């Protein structure tokens, strides 16, 4: 966003506008201003505050190789739809619905099915549902 | 104008920002009548990788170009040797194979330029740039003018980028027709 | 990338890495407690990139100890081996790059293996590994050791480089997805299409020469030549009775093309259900995830290596090197064990630092059903042998369960090669027999799956039951490896994950010494042996083909198999070949004893004792100020389990090669 | 469509939004009419899909009870295979069937509104959750789909039995058959490499005179 | 908004069939008119190539050079290349269709500069053509459908013609 100094034009050699775009929408908001040490916006934002227009327009090849090995590409991070298909999965299971799955052959399948996993009584283990029983 | 190396590695390694041309301005993009800006996939657009792209393709031009002549004279001449002679070996193509392994031929050819290759990494990595990719100094008959050098430098990126494609046509008619010079 | 912070200072300082060992040299449990926490790099002092930066380079350090290791193997095999009389003579010569010294008498250990050659017969595998490459001459074997050392000296360079190169910035560690393509495609794509060139170039024209007796080495130094139309595995070579390794070098072509299609359609985005592993992605981007899964694959496919090694032969001669085909599955069974207790150990450590998935908010219906399964298995399994055994001894064979009375048919056990009948042999040999399944398979089989469930259960009770439960609800707070919650609620002991893995490792123990005497047992009575003359043969097995008789009771296993065929290993005293390997029968024997002192007693005990004692030194002056003190609870727990498998496996180690080789010599 | 035909739309025709009546027989019908016609439609499926699974194994061989019961290999074709078995396994199948239809529609009757629903899952599922996890409508489509298609294939190979003698035989070839060739495995083969009748020509002439260190190009032969 | 509205993408079998997975059209918005120019030239040779698999069978040019009746798909071209350079009926052909060729620069400049998206693959041929908009808008569709499964079809069959020896119309073994 604009209020960010380090996020205002980075130069596409440090990294590439749709792979900071993507790492951005990956990175939870509140962490832009300020993110944690061992996070790739941290190194963007720590290189970018060095490299630049008005800064050091030059690396030595090793630095720049060692930048580019450490910085994300675009593969890494995840996808808008995968994104969702995640914050869906964890507000169901908050949300105590179950997507029901079977275990299979050293691992499990997930049957398309949302089940309603707590009970009448939601504290009592007793009352959790289940087609077995339920 | 070309700087001496001296001057030249004052400003040198992986530049971030971009010179807003194309290609960052190198040599050798420039049409029979006007200007040819040939770059479709975009390779280009690596600003950083433009300089390695430039040192790799006058290495290849260069390689090629001996290349090509190697594969011609050959036939028209050989080394005063036995092993060298038109009996032992018909066609260059015949060269590779026949002088691989125990031999040493080819080994001391392929040590030597190993040797070179690690004594000129030092420069290919560090010390490139757009205005030193592809010079290690022998400038000795290069033109005193700017438009003389540039004219030199495109002269020199074209003949190799035809030897470059006439080494891989001869190479492959020479195999495809087992003859002499004339495919290839 | 800056090397001016490595110094030698920190060396004596023992204890740096670990913040609360700050306080160095009180006690024993000190030093215990340093030993303990060497490698565990993430409770260490430093950070996230440290930690990365120690994993990566610990593991070039021990790919660079692997390596050294493989070549002291070839040095061995070149300058201390009989291996150019086996190559000329497979059969005559039994394999030994093994030499000792005549030091007290020493020297008895050395046995006959050729004429100019004494030493100790090698149980590895390498000579037929040497074969099947292509190694044929002591410069061959020299320039591997040599590989095998620079490769050492690059692995240690980089450990050690690695340790500066990477910073806090590091994260390509992180790049799972590149990390994936690179090792499918390159690592094992590539990797075997090039191990299949290497085998069409080199390995096929000195195999073939050695087959058909051609020792030239102007030949030394036409793919398909001998192989016909017969499928591969239906036609061992006559000459050497193993797979041809022109169909290997083809497999290993074809399977390096399939990884890199698998990689490339991967890349492709080919593969569409992502969602369905979108949980597991999110959730194990963890070292000791990662850790776990690993273990356990890598424990699977030494399983399925220990039962192919032997049951499809590949390298030449092996089939007929009785002692190295159960060595090398024996080895192999017992690594499978031990990666996968690991993989339980590790899983159970990620649960404790990171969350779990949401299969363990079911925990208790998983649990109880897997202990009824347990309960159920092994009841019906081992109370047929138990049935067995009463009915035998009151003298009703009729009414036990035997191929003659009472049987239980595997009728799931079908075939899927689709051989001919008969056997293949090879100089007086059987290189390959069908296994022909009755009751006594099955009951064993079933008693396999009992044990793995039992261990299974203990490992999914540690990983599942880790965080807390109805017991003890901050079991999260307690950590991974603590010794109780305290007395209270009853005692609660061994509550911890780390306990959890103490059992299971004795379980795991017990299942793979099962699987072992199983092998064991069954190859020589159904399999190996000799033949006495279309022709047909009668084949003279080790034990007798006493197995479908006698293996149906508790009893007979232990006279048959253990007792009967311990003769070789407890008579080895006189014998120059094995009487190590009686010794060392009886060294195991005291030392699985010995670890009992460790599982049984407690910790008070043995701290009142040291109290005592050192009242006696106090009163003499001696005062040692690091105070001593007795081994903590889940040190004493460790030692014990660690000599207790030791012993067990060094018993069924000495029995098993005393075993082969007088058998086969 | 009509009010009474939507208690079914979505779930139907080539893509599950289509709805498939080219005789017009639900044009007419009621709300109740049309979901038995889905329960009917839904148990033929079912018991057509287990008819397909059960034909084929035992078309493989792989038939066992019958095999311990008669006391021999009962025949491959499934048709033969039912004269060959016993009475008492016939009797004891099709009282087992009928018991578990009993259960089904007198102990635990589906509810009204979805006769389909055998296992009782409108108790505990929530259909309509508009969550991505929530492809129910994909599984009960898949559901009939494969269901329809097991009907047509099970028809099919029953006639085909029946008229022919054909009853479809597989050739699983690992445990009841025993493949002994290439060709057994993979029709038309003969050899390592595949059956093509193309003869690979080499790209390039080769010297007919060859000179010290040539390593002439292997052969696969 | 797709590609640059060319025709290829409407009209399929369910209306808006939008096929690019690796995502060429997006990756290279420039070459998009090279892309369409280069589509329909493979069509259009596809359909003629199997055609011409197709007819030699029943006839043969009138020229006393391609007579023989061994020239399959597999040795009429190494056969009609002749001796030396510039002599064969297979030189013939490829002059007369570099004539051909020549007038696509006339009409898109020399280096190609005026083809756009609008006009790639256009050489003005408008006999026997719908006169509407949309009528031609139809016909290219069927044209890009027809020249496609062409270009599928004479990959597999001479792809099978070659591996089987099966050269003529089934091109099954
Ligand atoms: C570490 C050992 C291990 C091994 C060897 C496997 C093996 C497998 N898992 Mg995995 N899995 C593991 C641990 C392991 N899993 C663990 C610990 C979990 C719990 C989180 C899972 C959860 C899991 C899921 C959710 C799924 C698998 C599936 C699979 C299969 C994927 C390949 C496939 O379907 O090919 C065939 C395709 C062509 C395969 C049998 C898939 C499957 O079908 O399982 C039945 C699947 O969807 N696994
Ligand atoms: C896996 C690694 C490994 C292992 C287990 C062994 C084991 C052995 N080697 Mg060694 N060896 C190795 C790697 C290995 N080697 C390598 C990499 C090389 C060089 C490539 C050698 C070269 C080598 C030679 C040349 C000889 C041995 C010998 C021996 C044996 C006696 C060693 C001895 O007397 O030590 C004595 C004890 C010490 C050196 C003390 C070690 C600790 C202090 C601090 C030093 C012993 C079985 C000897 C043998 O078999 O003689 C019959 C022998 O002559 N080895
Ligand atoms: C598991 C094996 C392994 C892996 C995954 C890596 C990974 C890495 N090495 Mg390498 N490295 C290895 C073994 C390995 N190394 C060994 C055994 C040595 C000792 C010879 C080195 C010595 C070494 C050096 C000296 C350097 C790397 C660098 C790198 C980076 C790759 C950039 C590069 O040049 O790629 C192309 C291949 C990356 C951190 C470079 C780096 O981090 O640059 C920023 C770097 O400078 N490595
Ligand atoms: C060029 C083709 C080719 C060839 C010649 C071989 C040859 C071999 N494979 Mg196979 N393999 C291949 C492709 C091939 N493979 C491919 C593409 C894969 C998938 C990645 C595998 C995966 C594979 C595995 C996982 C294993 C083998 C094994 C083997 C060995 C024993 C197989 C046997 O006896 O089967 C018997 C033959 C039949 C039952 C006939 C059926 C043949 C097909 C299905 C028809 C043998 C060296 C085994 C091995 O290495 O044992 C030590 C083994 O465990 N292969
Ligand atoms: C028990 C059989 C059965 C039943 C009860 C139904 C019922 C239904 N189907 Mg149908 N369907 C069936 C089998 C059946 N289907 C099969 C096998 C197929 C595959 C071709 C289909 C394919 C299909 C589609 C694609 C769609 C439906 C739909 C429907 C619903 C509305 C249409 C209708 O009125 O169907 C009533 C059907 C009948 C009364 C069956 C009449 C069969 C006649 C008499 C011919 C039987 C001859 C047969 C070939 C066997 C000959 C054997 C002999 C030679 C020995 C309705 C619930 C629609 C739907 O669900 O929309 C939401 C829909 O779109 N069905
Ligand atoms: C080699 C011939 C060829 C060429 C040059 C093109 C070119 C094109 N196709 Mg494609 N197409 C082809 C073969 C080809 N097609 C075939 C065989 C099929 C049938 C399966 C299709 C089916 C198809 C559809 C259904 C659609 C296109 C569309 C397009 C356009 C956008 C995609 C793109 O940028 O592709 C660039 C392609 C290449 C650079 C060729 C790479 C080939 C491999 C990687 C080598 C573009 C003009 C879209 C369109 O017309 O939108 C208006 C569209 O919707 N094509
Ligand atoms: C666009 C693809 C294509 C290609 C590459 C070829 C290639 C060939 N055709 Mg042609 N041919 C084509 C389309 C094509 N044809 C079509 C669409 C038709 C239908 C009118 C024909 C009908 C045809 C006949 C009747 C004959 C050829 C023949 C030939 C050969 C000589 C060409 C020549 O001298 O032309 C001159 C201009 C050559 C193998 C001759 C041959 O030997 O075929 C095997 C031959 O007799 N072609
Ligand atoms: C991931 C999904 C997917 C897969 C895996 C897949 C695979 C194959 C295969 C190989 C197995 C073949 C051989 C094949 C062939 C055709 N596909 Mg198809 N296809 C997929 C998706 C779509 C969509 C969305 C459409 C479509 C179409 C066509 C047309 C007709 C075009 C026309 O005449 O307009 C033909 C001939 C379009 C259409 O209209 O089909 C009537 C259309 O919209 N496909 N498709
Ligand atoms: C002999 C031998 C050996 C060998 C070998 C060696 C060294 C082989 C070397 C092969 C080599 C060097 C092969 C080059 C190919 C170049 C190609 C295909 C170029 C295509 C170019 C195309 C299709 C198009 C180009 C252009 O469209 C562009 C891009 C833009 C336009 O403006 C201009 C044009 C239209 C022109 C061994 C292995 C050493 C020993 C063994 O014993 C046998
Ligand atoms: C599954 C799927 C799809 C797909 C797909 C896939 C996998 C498609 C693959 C297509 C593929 C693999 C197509 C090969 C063509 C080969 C050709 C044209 C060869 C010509 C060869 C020629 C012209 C050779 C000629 C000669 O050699 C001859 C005969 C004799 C010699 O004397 C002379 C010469 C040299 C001149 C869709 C449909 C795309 C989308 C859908 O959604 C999903
Ligand atoms: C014996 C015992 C002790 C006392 C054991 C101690 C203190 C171990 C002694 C450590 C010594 C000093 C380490 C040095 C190694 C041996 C002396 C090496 C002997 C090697 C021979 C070959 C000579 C415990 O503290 C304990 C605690 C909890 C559960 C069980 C037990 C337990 O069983």
């Amino acid at each position: 966003i604009s209020k960010i100094a380090y996020l205002q034009d980075v130069p596409r050699t440090i990294l590439e506008a749709d792979v900071l775009e993507k790492l951005l929408m990956n990175t939870p908001r509140d962490q832009w201003e300020d993110p944690p040490e061992d996070t790739y916006l941290y190194t963007l934002k720590t290189f970018a505050e060095v490299y630049g227009p008005g800064k050091a327009t030059k690396m030595g090849w090793w630095d720049y190789f060692r930048l580019k090995l450490d910085l994300p590409p675009g593969f890494e991070l995840l996808d808008e739809d995968e994104m969702k298909v995640a914050a869906d999965y964890d507000k169901l299971m908050m949300e105590g619905k179950i997507p029901f799955a079977v275990p299979g052959p050293a691992g499990f399948w997930y049957t398309g099915a949302v089940i309603q996993w707590k009970g009448k009584e939601q504290f009592a283990g007793d009352q959790v549902q289940t087609l077995t029983e339920n | 104008l070309r700087r001496e190396l001296a001057i030249a590695y004052e400003d040198s390694g992986i530049d971030l920002l971009d010179n807003g041309k194309f290609c960052q301005g190198l040599a050798g993009a420039d049409g029979a009548w006007g200007r040819y800006e040939f770059d479709p996939l975009g390779f280009s657009k690596k600003t950083e990788l433009v300089p390695y792209f430039r040192e790799a393709e006058l290495k290849h031009g260069r390689l090629a170009m001996l290349a090509w002549v190697g594969m011609v004279v050959p036939d028209f001449v050989r080394i005063p040797g036995e092993k060298f002679s038109f009996e032992a070996v018909p066609l260059p193509i015949d060269g590779h194979d026949a002088f691989s392994g125990a031999t040493g031929v080819n080994a001391q050819i392929l040590f030597w330029v190993g040797i070179l290759e690690f004594c000129c990494a030092k420069k290919v990595f560090e010390w490139n740039s757009l205005e030193v990719a592809g010079d290690y100094g022998l400038t000795k008959f290069f033109p005193s003018d700017e438009e003389g050098q540039k004219k030199m430098r495109t002269a020199e990126l074209k003949n190799g980028r035809l030897a470059m494609l006439a080494f891989g046509g001869a190479i492959t008619q020479a195999v495809i027709t087992r003859h002499p010079f004339p495919w290839l | 990338a800056i090397f001016r912070y490595v110094n030698a200072t920190l060396w004596s300082k023992a204890g740096h890495f670990n913040k609360a060992l700050s306080k160095g040299a009180k006690t024993t449990t000190w030093i215990w407690n340093l030993h303990a926490s060497a490698h565990d790099f993430d409770i260490q002092q430093g950070s996230a990139g440290l930690i990365a930066r120690k994993v990566f380079s610990s593991g070039l350090a021990h790919l660079s100890l692997v390596f050294f290791w493989l070549g002291g193997m070839h040095f061995h095999g070149a300058y201390l081996s009989n291996y150019s009389a086996w190559l000329k003579d497979p059969k005559s010569v039994a394999p030994s790059s093994h030499i000792a010294y005549s030091l007290v008498g020493q020297d008895i250990l050395n046995s006959y293996t050729s004429q100019y050659f004494s030493g100790i017969t090698i149980t590895s595998g390498f000579f037929q590994l040497y074969r099947s490459e292509g190694i044929v001459t002591q410069s061959q074997l020299k320039y591997a050791c040599a590989a095998s050392l620079i490769a050492t000296l690059i692995c240690l360079s980089g450990s050690y480089l690695h340790m500066q190169l990477m910073s806090k910035f590091t994260s390509f560690y992180k790049k799972f997805q590149s990390l994936s393509q690179s090792h499918l495609i390159i690592m094992f794509g590539f990797g075997s299409v090039s191990f299949s060139a290497h085998q069409i170039h080199e390995a096929l024209p000195i195999n073939s020469l050695l087959d058909s007796g051609i020792w030239d080495p102007q030949l030394f130094s036409a793919i398909l030549l001998g192989t016909p139309s017969a499928i591969t595995g239906k036609l061992l070579n006559p000459s050497t009775g193993s797979i041809f390794l022109s169909q290997v070098a083809a497999h290993h072509l074809a399977v390096g093309i399939v990884f890199i299609t698998l990689g490339l359609i991967k890349w492709c985005n080919l593969f569409f259900s992502r969602n369905a592993i979108l949980s597991l992605r999110l959730a194990y981007m963890d070292y000791h995830a990662q850790l776990s899964i690993n273990l356990a694959v890598w424990a699977s496919l030494s399983m399925v290596a220990a039962h192919h090694l032997t049951e499809i032969p590949v390298y030449p001669y092996e089939s007929t090197d009785y002692p190295t085909v159960l060595c090398l599955f024996v080895h192999h069974a017992c690594l499978s064990g031990f990666f996968t207790v690991a993989s339980g150990a590790h899983a159970s450590i990620f649960v404790i630092r990171q969350l779990p998935t949401s299969e363990i908010r079911h925990r208790d219906p998983i649990i109880g059903h897997l202990i009824w399964v347990c309960i159920a298995l092994g009841l019906h399994s081992f109370g047929l042998y138990c049935h067995n055994d009463t009915l035998e001894a009151l003298g009703r064979p009729e009414d036990t369960f035997c191929d003659n009375s009472i049987q239980l048919k595997p009728i799931f056990a079908k075939q899927f090669l689709g051989l001919q009948p008969g056997i293949e042999v090879l100089d007086g040999k059987i290189v390959r027999m069908t296994q022909e399944l009755g009751t006594a398979d099955f009951m064993v089989h079933h008693i396999h799956a009992f044990t793995i469930h039992v261990t299974l259960l203990i490992l999914l009770k540690g990983v599942l039951y880790a965080r807390n439960s109805r017991l003890v609800s901050d079991k999260l707070e307690l950590g991974f490896a603590y010794p109780c919650d305290g007395p209270g609620r009853g005692g609660t002991c061994q509550i911890s994950p780390w306990d959890h893995l103490f059992l299971a490792v004795f379980w795991m123990y017990n299942c793979l010494s099962v699987v072992i005497f199983h092998y064991f047992w069954k190859m020589q009575s159904d399999v190996w042996g000799s033949y006495v003359h279309h022709s047909s043969l009668t084949c003279s097995h080790y034990s007798q083909g006493d197995f479908s008789v006698n293996s149906i009771t508790i009893n007979g296993w232990l006279r048959n198999l253990l007792w009967s065929e311990a003769s070789q290993v407890i008579q080895s005293y006189a014998l120059p070949s094995i009487c190590s390997y009686g010794f060392i029968f009886l060294a195991a024997h005291f030392v699985w004893a010995f670890s009992l002192m460790f599982l049984f007693s407690g910790r008070a005990y043995w701290q009142e004792l040291i109290e005592s004692i050192l009242w006696s030194h106090h009163k003499l002056k001696i005062v040692p100020h690091i105070q001593p003190r007795a081994l903590s609870i889940s040190q004493g727990r460790a030692v014990g389990l660690t000599h207790y498998v030791l012993g067990g496996i060094g018993c069924t180690w000495a029995f098993i090669i005393s075993r082969m080789l007088v058998l086969t010599t | 469509l009509t009010p009474a035909q939507e208690s079914i739309a979505g779930t139907g025709g080539p893509f599950p939004e289509n709805f498939w009546d080219p005789a017009g027989i639900t044009s007419k019908k009621s709300k109740e009419e049309i979901l038995e016609l889905r329960a009917i439609e839904l148990k033929h499926g079912r018991v057509a899909m287990l008819a397909v699974l059960g034909w084929f194994h035992v078309a493989a061989g792989f038939h066992i009870i019958g095999d311990l019961a008669t006391g021999t290999y009962l025949d491959n074709n499934p048709l033969v295979s039912v004269t060959q078995l016993p009475m008492g396994g016939m009797w004891q199948t099709v009282f087992f069937i009928m018991c578990l239809e009993w259960v089904s529609t007198y102990v635990c009757p589906p509810p009204k509104s979805k006769p389909w629903d055998i296992l009782g899952w409108s108790d505990i599922l929530l259909e309509d959750e508009d969550n991505y996890w929530n492809q129910f409508r994909k599984a009960e489509v898949q559901e009939l789909n494969n269901g329809r298609l097991a009907m047509m294939a099970i028809v099919g190979l029953i006639v085909q039995d029946i008229f022919f003698g054909d009853f479809g035989e597989v050739k699983v070839c690992f445990s009841s058959q025993t493949c002994q060739d290439i060709g057994d495995y993979l029709p038309g083969w003969t050899g390592p490499l595949p059956p093509v009748a193309y003869d690979f020509p080499p790209l390039y002439p080769a010297p007919e005179v060859p000179y010290t260190g040539y390593q002439a190009p292997l052969k696969l032969m | 908004e797709f590609a640059a509205g060319m025709a290829g993408s409407k009209l399929h079998g369910w209306g808006e069939y939008q096929f690019d997975p690796a995502g060429f059209a997006t990756s290279y918005p420039e070459l998009l008119g090279w892309f369409r120019e280069s589509e329909l030239k493979h069509g259009r040779v596809a359909m003629l190539a199997y055609v011409g698999l197709i007819v030699p069978d029943a006839f043969r040019l009138p020229f006393e050079e391609v007579q023989d009746s061994s020239l399959d798909l597999l040795s009429a071209h190494n056969k009609l290349i002749g001796p030396g350079l510039g002599e064969g009926p297979m030189w013939w052909l490829l002059l007369a269709c570099g004539v051909i060729e020549s007038f696509r620069f006339k009409q898109v400049g020399l280096a190609f500069e005026s083809l756009t998206t609008e006009n790639a693959g256009d050489l003005g041929l408008r006999m026997f053509a719908p006169s509407s908009a949309e009528g031609m808008e139809s016909m290219k569709m069927k044209e890009l459908k027809n020249g496609r499964l062409a270009m599928l079809a004479i990959g597999g069959a001479l792809t099978q013609g070659v591996l089987f020896n099966a050269h003529h119309f089934p091109f099954m073994s």
